């Protein structure tokens, strides 16, 4: 449905994952930061859409940016 | 006591077995109704609905319409009863074809495309009739007087 | 091994029964009164507890919740309707947050959000800036 | 607001009386009143409780546009 | 020892100006500095907010305690203020002498920049704003006569305005009370209860019977006011008061006696309106007061305190359930006790419903001596009272939420009520959203039928009084058993509660004052739009109280709070979801409902009631009678009512009414204003800041106090808040000036 | 697409009502559509303009036809 | 169990604007879009519940579960990977008297249960093992 995509501006600060409403979001090794933590997206077939882990980011620009896109009943959220 | 308990005794469905949901009076009442009924066949379900539903529509338009006061109101009125029950046969085919599709195989459940054609049919000859039943009862209205 | 609650007209739907549902199972060492997501007040059996709802959401909602009991065994599943059934979380048995070596990246672009393409640079291609 | 500086000025040309455009038009006062006000009376009666003329339909479609306007809202 | 004891702390907080000096020292946020815009702003929207500041009951309740205090502070300076325009800058004397010529003003303008203009020539040698709120006439029914005694009663409140603000000071600096005292409803009830208005009610009883009642029956007779004795007179010679009222010479012996009887003179039940001035019988008030002391001094006798005998609240509240409500009114008594927005919620709406009683109540019995032919004061009256009402009841809503969001607990309430309704939300909401449905179609249909109908040529087919008509049988008959009430299901009654039900035409000097008030179609299709607009407003506010915490949208509601601006663009769109957008939603609505019921007040007493009777039986209605015929088309009500009625404020420039027309005219701005605060968002707002601030900085200067937008939610705050002054003031200049015109 | 918005997958496979609004209202962006080349852009983009030259042609021949048929021209 | 099950559904990912089946799929296999309630003694949803004597409240009547057993295969079906990913870095680091990969995971799981196992450092694990 939507797409996240995480840049190499992250700092893994793990904010954005412990704000994931429906857990899409994880924390994976990697080297380009001094936390040795990088964010990833592997279950984006469960984002609402909520930008609460783009609100969460504390870099100057967000290094984790949502693009609403093709809506499922997943990401519409109906319970019904 | 307590008279609202879960619905099929499972805790997290979305609904409450109350008095009005579940009571012996609304059990008896829509287990035998044409739409629920056991044994009636598509067509039959149909004509007992339609026969119900024309015989109260002509009312309305009868005692209320444009020409309400004319000696040719019941008249009019019978046609525009007629006319709604058209338009709902057209809601009721097109609802058809959408949910059923083109082609059945079951048969014998209200639920199909075959059964649901059979169903709209007996709607429409149920409610015309009905509505015609009730020209000739509202011609002349009997005072019961002895 | 379902908790203790009365009912509620906030409960699950037909999709729950023709499309897709879910559920969060959990094991306490008391039984306390927890809230529900779908309105409404339950208790927690001591020992294994199960409970069905619609949305994923519903479920972690709950895990949060959880949390703050105390209780951190808490497994979501999601149930087809033919019967299928799909471990979702914790996905690897380490939550989310903590870093667990074996897991790859996935959706990462190697530059700074402002290094994207033009959008009219891939006109009538199909693709977006930022997936191109 | 240009519409109505048109329609108000022509009004009172032909009405024969340009003085009242002249002189009410520089307060907002002269313009809900000697215009909004004063020159609604034909269409807020096409239809009344004594009968209607052919302003009728001009008058119900005054107030469907009013209705629209505030649902839009 | 004793379950009742009282304590305090002292020396609680220290008093010193160090903390003025610090802004935004209640909030550990705000307490660190100014780094933008929306510090200023959020410094005063959380300034009240005590739990926030907090996480002590008791020191929050120690706040409220002293708060109040300062509310109370400012209504006796408000009082005393008028009291005092009443002795230094009024006609009251001259009115008093000539109640039905002068026209009561107690506000006079300086001389400054043809502002003079706004000093009419009301009357009694006296130029001046004609005022409406109703004060001369209180005074004439409490025996005033003269301003000396207006001047002392204003001291009087002055005095009593810096005790309180000392008390405030006192109890909160000096005496704090600790939790447990707070904690004592029994107590406070029995005292309310019985002190509060019971001895309240005696006194004042007290006063009518000695004071009032005497006076007022020599002003009526026609005594000078100068000629009347002054009221110590009366309280001394006993032989005075036995002239007027022959039952005093047998004094208190009656009443210690079981002969209550004696006392018929000046304890009566006349019922109706006294026909020289068209206000109640003062004798009957004197009664009522007498009869409701009783009543309420010995319900205050109901609790227990601290002598065994009496009730518990927890007990009787715990006893009441039943088989379809599980533990029933448990748990009840723990939130109504530890939790302020609760008790807020159940008293806000309680006083806004009074006062929308008092509105209706105050019109079909005027209470006051020559109030019911100023129609002026009359529609003053009956609208503010009817908007304060408005309010608070949206209010009572609001806090029920901000409860439910903030001190609901699911543990206290298992299987109660209020878990129960929390269980069958979806039930409550759904069916009242169909019953809104329907009456909004049918009732507004019913509207726009007719005016279909009328322009097509065909108004025999429109739903009239002469046409298919829909009378309203039910309230037709009610009235009529109140016309015959007296007399027979109330024996000793001498006449109607009111003329409304039925009756003969009250007047008082050549206009109507009271006459009985027929329902007929048009009554009916209004009262059902009512209920359409009441209705509605309760599922806004309902859906709010009732999903404040979750929905199957956001599952989480709760812990995003009682004010969040949304959830995310997510999830097809989540703005304005909050318990506190449809409190906003709900405002527009009551706003809506309350300006339908003021218009169907001054439309229908203008056109049936008011209006001027000859000496023979000849009755001028001020609009002729047009709300039978045109009030049933929508037309109807732009052309015989708002076009016709607003002649007067678009025609007042150049009179001592111009301000109204010039506040008709602002009013209309200010909501308009208000529409691109309620229709834009944040995003462009700040966008455009951006490129102001280049400006600043090109020129070497900029705030260090960044400059920003203001939030979602005070976008919407500051939308709805000019929406419902413009609103309110545009109909408020409307009825003024019309009514000036009328009386 | 199998669906409404034959013009767009993501409208089509939505589950909602949204498929049948979004669908209408972005039918005349023909440079969004799934699978558009320039060359066929430009050629319905000129095609399309002939049909609205044929509406407002029709739209004068109905004044003057009824007009003529139910006026007072003479 | 198939673990394709949600992935081998009819979502057809568009190019562009959609994230795609991401890790367990999209959208459900089943089609929401069914019928609705029928007459007593009658079906609508293919493997429908019978309504018995109350067909119209037929969808109030669940059919779809989980078994406690089954749970606990989906659990180790689906963490199959990591556990293998676990035991492999465990074996590399020179295990003390190793024997097979297979083996190692049994005796590390009999103790410490299967999730501890899973949510263990080589490092505690080697720890652990070193009996
Ligand atoms: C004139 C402007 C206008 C109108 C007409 C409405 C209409 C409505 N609002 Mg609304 N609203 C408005 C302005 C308006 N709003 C504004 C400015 C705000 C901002 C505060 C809101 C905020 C608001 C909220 C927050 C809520 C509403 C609700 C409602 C509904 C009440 C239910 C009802 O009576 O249905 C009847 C609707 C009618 C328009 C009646 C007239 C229609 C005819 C006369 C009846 C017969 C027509 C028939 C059905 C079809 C005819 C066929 C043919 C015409 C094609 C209704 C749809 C409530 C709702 O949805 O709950 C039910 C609700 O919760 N409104
Ligand atoms: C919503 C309010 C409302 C109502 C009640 C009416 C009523 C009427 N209109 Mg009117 N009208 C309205 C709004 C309304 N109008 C509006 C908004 C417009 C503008 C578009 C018009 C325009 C209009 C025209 C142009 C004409 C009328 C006409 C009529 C009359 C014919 C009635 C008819 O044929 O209905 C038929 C009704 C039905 C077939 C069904 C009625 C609903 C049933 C009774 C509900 C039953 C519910 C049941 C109790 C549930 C429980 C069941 C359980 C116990 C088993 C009637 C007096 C005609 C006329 O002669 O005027 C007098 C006419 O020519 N109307
Ligand atoms: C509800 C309370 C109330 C209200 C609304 C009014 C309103 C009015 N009174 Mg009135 N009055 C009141 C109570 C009230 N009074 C009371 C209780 C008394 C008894 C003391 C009086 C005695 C009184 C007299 C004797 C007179 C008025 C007059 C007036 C009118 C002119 C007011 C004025 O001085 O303007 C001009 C305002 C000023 C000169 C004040 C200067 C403005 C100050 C400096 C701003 C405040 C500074 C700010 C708070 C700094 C904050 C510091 C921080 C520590 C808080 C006005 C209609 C006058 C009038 O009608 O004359 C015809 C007049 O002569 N009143
Ligand atoms: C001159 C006497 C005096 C002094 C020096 C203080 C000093 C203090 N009080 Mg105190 N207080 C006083 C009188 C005084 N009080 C009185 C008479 C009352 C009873 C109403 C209170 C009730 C009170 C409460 C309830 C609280 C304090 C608090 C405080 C402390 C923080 C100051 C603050 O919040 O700024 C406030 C500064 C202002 C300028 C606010 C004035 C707002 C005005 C009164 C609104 C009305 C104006 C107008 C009429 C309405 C609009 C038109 C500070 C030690 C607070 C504290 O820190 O407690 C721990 C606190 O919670 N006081
Ligand atoms: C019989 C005793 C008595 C009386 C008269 C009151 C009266 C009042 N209480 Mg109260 N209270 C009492 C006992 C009493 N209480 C007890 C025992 C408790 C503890 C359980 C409380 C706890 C309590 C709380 C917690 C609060 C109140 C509040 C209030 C006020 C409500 C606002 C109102 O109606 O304004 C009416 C206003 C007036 C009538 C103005 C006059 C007020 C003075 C104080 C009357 C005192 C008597 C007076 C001097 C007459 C003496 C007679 C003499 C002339 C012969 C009101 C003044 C609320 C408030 O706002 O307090 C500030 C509030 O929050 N009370
Ligand atoms: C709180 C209200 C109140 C107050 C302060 C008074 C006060 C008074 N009344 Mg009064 N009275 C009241 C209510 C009140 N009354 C009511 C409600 C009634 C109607 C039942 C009366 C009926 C009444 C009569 C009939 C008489 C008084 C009299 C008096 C005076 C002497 C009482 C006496 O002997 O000492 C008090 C003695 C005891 C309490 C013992 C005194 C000024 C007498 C008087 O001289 O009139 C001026 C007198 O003859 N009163
Ligand atoms: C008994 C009355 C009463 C009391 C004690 C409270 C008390 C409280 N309310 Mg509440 N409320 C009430 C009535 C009351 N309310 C009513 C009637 C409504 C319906 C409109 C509301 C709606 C409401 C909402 C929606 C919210 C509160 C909140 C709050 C809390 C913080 C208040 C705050 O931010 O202070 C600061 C106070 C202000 C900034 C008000 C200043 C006045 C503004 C600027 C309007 C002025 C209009 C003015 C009269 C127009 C003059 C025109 C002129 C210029 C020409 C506090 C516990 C808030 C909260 O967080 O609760 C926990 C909150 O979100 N209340
Ligand atoms: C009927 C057979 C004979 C009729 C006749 O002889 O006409 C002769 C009469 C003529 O009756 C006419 O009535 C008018 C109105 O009052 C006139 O005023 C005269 O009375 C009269 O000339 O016809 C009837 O009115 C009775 C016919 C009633 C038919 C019953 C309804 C049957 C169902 C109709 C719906 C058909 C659509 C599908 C059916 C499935
Ligand atoms: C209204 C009739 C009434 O008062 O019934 C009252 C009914 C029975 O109440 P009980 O006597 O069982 O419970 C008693 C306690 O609630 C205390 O009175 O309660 C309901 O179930 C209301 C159902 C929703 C209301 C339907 C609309
Ligand atoms: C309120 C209520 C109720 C109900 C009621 C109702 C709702 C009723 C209805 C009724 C109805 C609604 C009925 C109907 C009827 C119908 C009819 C009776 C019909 C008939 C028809 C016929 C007979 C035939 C026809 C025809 C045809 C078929 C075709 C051909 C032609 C002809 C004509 C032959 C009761 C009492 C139960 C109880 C209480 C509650
Ligand atoms: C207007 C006003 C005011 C007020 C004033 C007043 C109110 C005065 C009066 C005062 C008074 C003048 C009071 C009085 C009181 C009295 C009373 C309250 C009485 C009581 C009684 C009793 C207590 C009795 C008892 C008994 C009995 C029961 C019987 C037997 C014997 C005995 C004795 C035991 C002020 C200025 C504040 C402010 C402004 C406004």
């Amino acid at each position: 449905s939507h797409t996240v995509k995480i840049y190499d501006t992250c700092i893994g600060c793990t904010q954005c994952v412990r704000a994931c409403p429906t857990d899409v979001l994880e924390m994976v090794p990697w080297d380009g930061c001094k936390s040795g933590q990088i964010a990833s997206s592997p279950r984006v077939e469960d984002c609402v859409g909520c930008k609460r882990c783009e609100t969460a980011c504390p870099t100057d620009f967000l290094s984790v940016r949502v693009y609403l896109g093709a809506e499922t009943t997943r990401s519409l959220g109906l319970a019904y | 006591a307590n008279f609202i308990k879960p619905y099929n005794d499972d805790p997290f469905v979305g609904h409450l077995a109350t008095p009005i949901t579940s009571s012996s009076l609304t059990r008896a009442l829509l287990k035998n109704l044409p739409a629920y009924r056991f044994g009636l066949t598509p067509l039959l379900r149909g004509l007992e609905i339609g026969l119900a539903h024309g015989y109260f529509l002509i009312g309305p338009f009868a005692q209320l319409g444009p020409l309400r006061n004319s000696d040719i109101g019941l008249l009019a009125g019978f046609l525009s009863t007629i006319g709604l029950i058209l338009i709902l046969t057209l809601g009721l085919t097109i609802y058809g074809a959408a949910a059923f599709g083109q082609e059945k195989s079951n048969g014998s459940e209200l639920q199909t495309k075959k059964s649901w054609d059979q169903f709209k049919g007996g709607f429409f000859v149920g409610a015309c009739g009905s509505a015609g039943f009730a020209f000739i009862c509202l011609s002349s209205i009997p005072t019961f007087a002895l | 091994p379902f908790p203790t609650f009365g009912g509620s007209t906030g409960g699950w739907l037909r999709a729950a029964e023709v499309e897709e549902k879910y559920a969060i199972t959990w094991t306490s060492t008391k039984e306390q009164i927890f809230e529900m997501p779908t309105g409404g007040a339950a208790i927690m059996r001591n020992g294994e507890n199960l409970l069905y709802l619609a949305r994923k959401e519903q479920c972690l909602a709950l895990s949060t919740q959880l949390r703050t009991f105390k209780i951190n065994d808490y497994k979501i599943y999601r149930i087809f309707p033919s019967g299928e059934v799909q471990y979702l979380h914790p996905k690897d048995g380490v939550f989310p947050e903590k870093v667990n070596p074996g897991r790859t990246s996935v959706n990462s672009r190697g530059f700074s959000i402002g290094k994207n393409p033009n959008p009219a640079s891939i006109k009538f291609s199909g693709i977006t800036t930022y997936e191109s | 607001w240009v519409t109505f500086y048109w329609h108000w000025k022509h009004m009172t040309i032909w009405g024969g009386n340009p003085g009242q455009f002249d002189e009410s038009s520089n307060y907002i006062m002269g313009w809900l009143r000697d215009y909004l006000w004063l020159n609604s009376s034909p269409l807020i009666n096409g239809y009344n409780p004594f009968g209607m003329n052919n302003l009728s339909v001009w008058s119900w479609m005054f107030l469907f546009g009013h209705l629209i306007w505030a649902t839009g809202f | 020892s004793k379950n009742v004891q009282v304590f305090v702390e002292k020396d609680a907080v220290e008093t010193s100006f160090a903390k003025w000096a610090q802004p935004g020292h209640f909030s550990r946020t705000l307490a660190k500095g100014p780094k933008t815009t929306t510090w200023i702003w959020n410094l005063h929207a959380d300034a009240h907010d005590f739990d926030s500041q907090t996480s002590s009951l008791e020191e929050v309740s120690r706040k409220i305690f002293s708060a109040h205090f300062g509310q109370l502070a400012i209504i006796f300076l408000w009082i005393s203020g008028m009291h005092f325009h009443g002795a230094y800058f009024s006609n009251y004397s001259a009115w008093l002498t000539d109640p039905i010529s002068i026209k009561q003003s107690s506000q006079v303008v300086w001389p400054i920049v043809g502002q003079e203009i706004l000093n009419a020539d009301v009357g009694g040698n006296f130029q001046g704003i004609q005022t409406t709120s109703g004060w001369f006439q209180m005074w004439r029914a409490e025996g005033i006569t003269s301003e000396v005694e207006l001047y002392w009663t204003a001291i009087g409140g002055l005095a009593m305005s810096a005790i309180m603000l000392f008390a405030g000071w006192f109890h909160y600096h000096k005496a704090a009370p600790k939790l447990e005292w707070f904690q004592n409803a029994e107590s406070m009830m029995n005292h309310h209860l019985a002190g509060l208005l019971g001895l309240g009610c005696l006194s004042w009883s007290g006063h009518q019977i000695h004071i009032a009642l005497p006076i007022n029956k020599l002003l009526d007779a026609g005594v000078s006011p100068q000629e009347i004795p002054l009221p110590h007179e009366f309280l001394i010679n006993r032989d005075l008061m036995a002239q007027l009222y022959p039952s005093f010479s047998k004094g208190l012996a009656p009443f210690f006696g079981g002969n209550w009887g004696e006392y018929s003179d000046f304890l009566t039940f006349k019922g109706g309106l006294n026909p020289v001035t068209g206000g109640l019988w003062l004798s009957d008030i004197a009664h009522h007061h007498l009869a409701l002391s009783v009543l309420f001094i010995i319900a205050g006798h109901m609790y227990r305190t601290n002598w065994g005998i009496g009730h518990n609240m927890k007990e009787i509240l715990e006893a009441h359930k039943g088989p379809f409500t599980g533990e029933g009114h448990k748990g009840l008594y723990e939130i109504l006790t530890t939790s302020w927005h609760a008790q807020l919620a159940i008293n806000l709406a309680m006083m806004g419903s009074l006062s929308i009683i008092v509105a209706h109540h105050m019109y079909a019995m005027p209470p006051y001596p020559y109030l019911a032919t100023d129609y002026a004061t009359q529609l003053s009256l009956f609208t503010h009272h009817m908007w304060i009402g408005g309010f608070c009841v949206v209010g009572g809503a609001a806090h029920g939420a901000i409860f439910m969001v903030r001190d609901y607990t699911p543990a206290n309430n298992y299987n109660n009520l209020l878990d129960r309704v929390l269980r069958h939300r979806d039930a409550i909401i759904s069916h009242l959203n169909w019953v809104c449905i329907f009456l909004g179609c049918h009732a507004f249909g019913f509207y726009i039928h007719n005016d279909t109908m009328r322009a097509l040529g065909r108004p025999q087919d429109m739903f009239s009084d002469k046409a298919i008509q829909l009378q309203p049988i039910f309230a037709q008959w009610i009235q009529n058993i109140h016309l015959l009430a007296p007399g027979t299901t109330a024996p000793n009654a001498l006449a109607t509660t009111s003329y409304a039900f039925g009756g003969d035409v009250i007047e008082v000097g050549g206009k109507i004052a009271m006459m009985p008030i027929k329902l007929g179609t048009a009554d009916f299709m209004v009262h059902h739009i009512h209920a359409f607009t009441i209705h509605v407003t309760v599922l806004i506010l309902l859906k709010g109280v009732l999903y404040a915490r979750s929905s199957k949208l956001i599952p989480d509601k709760a812990n995003l709070g009682f004010r969040f601006p949304c959830d995310g663009p997510g999830r097809g769109g989540t703005c304005q979801s909050s318990s506190w957008d449809h409190v906003f939603l709900g405002l527009f609505w009551m706003y809506n409902s309350i300006s339908v019921v003021i218009f169907h007040f001054s439309w229908k007493m203008q056109s049936d009631v008011w209006g001027t009777i000859t000496p023979d039986g000849a009755i001028s209605h001020i609009t002729g009678g047009n709300f039978a015929q045109s009030s049933i088309t929508i037309n109807g009500w732009l052309r015989d009512f708002l076009w016709s009625q607003a002649s007067q404020v678009i025609q007042s420039y150049g009179s001592a009414s111009s301000a109204y027309g010039l506040i008709f005219l602002g009013a209309h701005f200010i909501w308009a204003f208000s529409l691109m605060f309620l229709f834009s968002g944040r995003g462009y707002w700040q966008e455009l800041i951006e490129s102001i601030v280049w400006a600043h900085n090109k020129l070497n200067f900029a705030p260090t106090i960044q400059p920003r937008a203001l939030s979602i939610t005070q976008g919407r705050a500051v939308g709805l808040a000019h929406y419902l002054l413009g609103g309110i003031g545009t109909t408020w200049a409307f009825f003024l000036a019309r009514a000036i015109s009328i009386t | 697409a199998t669906k409404f918005p034959k013009f767009s997958q993501a409208l089509a496979q939505d589950p909602a009502t949204r498929r049948i609004w979004y669908g209408i209202a972005t039918a005349h962006d023909l440079e969004a559509h799934d699978g558009m080349t320039e060359e066929n852009l430009y050629q319905k983009i000129f095609a399309s303009h002939f049909g609205h030259l044929a509406i407002i042609f029709l739209w004068t021949s109905g004044n003057l036809f009824h007009v003529a048929w139910q006026g007072n021209f003479e | 169990v198939d673990l394709d099950y949600g992935m081998k559904n009819s979502y057809v990912p568009a190019t562009g604007g959609d994230g795609g089946q991401g890790q367990f799929g999209a959208q459900s296999p089943n089609d929401w879009r069914v019928a609705g309630t029928s007459p007593v003694g009658e079906t609508s949803y293919a493997g429908a519940a019978d309504g018995g004597e109350e067909p119209w409240f037929a969808e109030a009547i669940s059919t779809v579960s989980l078994d406690l057993q089954k749970a606990d295969e989906t659990l180790k079906a689906f963490t199959k990977d990591a556990a293998a990913f676990k035991i492999e870095e465990f074996a590399a680091e020179k295990p003390y008297g190793f024997t097979s990969s297979d083996a190692a995971m049994e005796e590390l799981v009999g103790k410490l249960g299967y999730s501890k196992f899973l949510e263990m450092s080589t490092k505690q694990l080697m720890k652990t093992w070193g009996t």
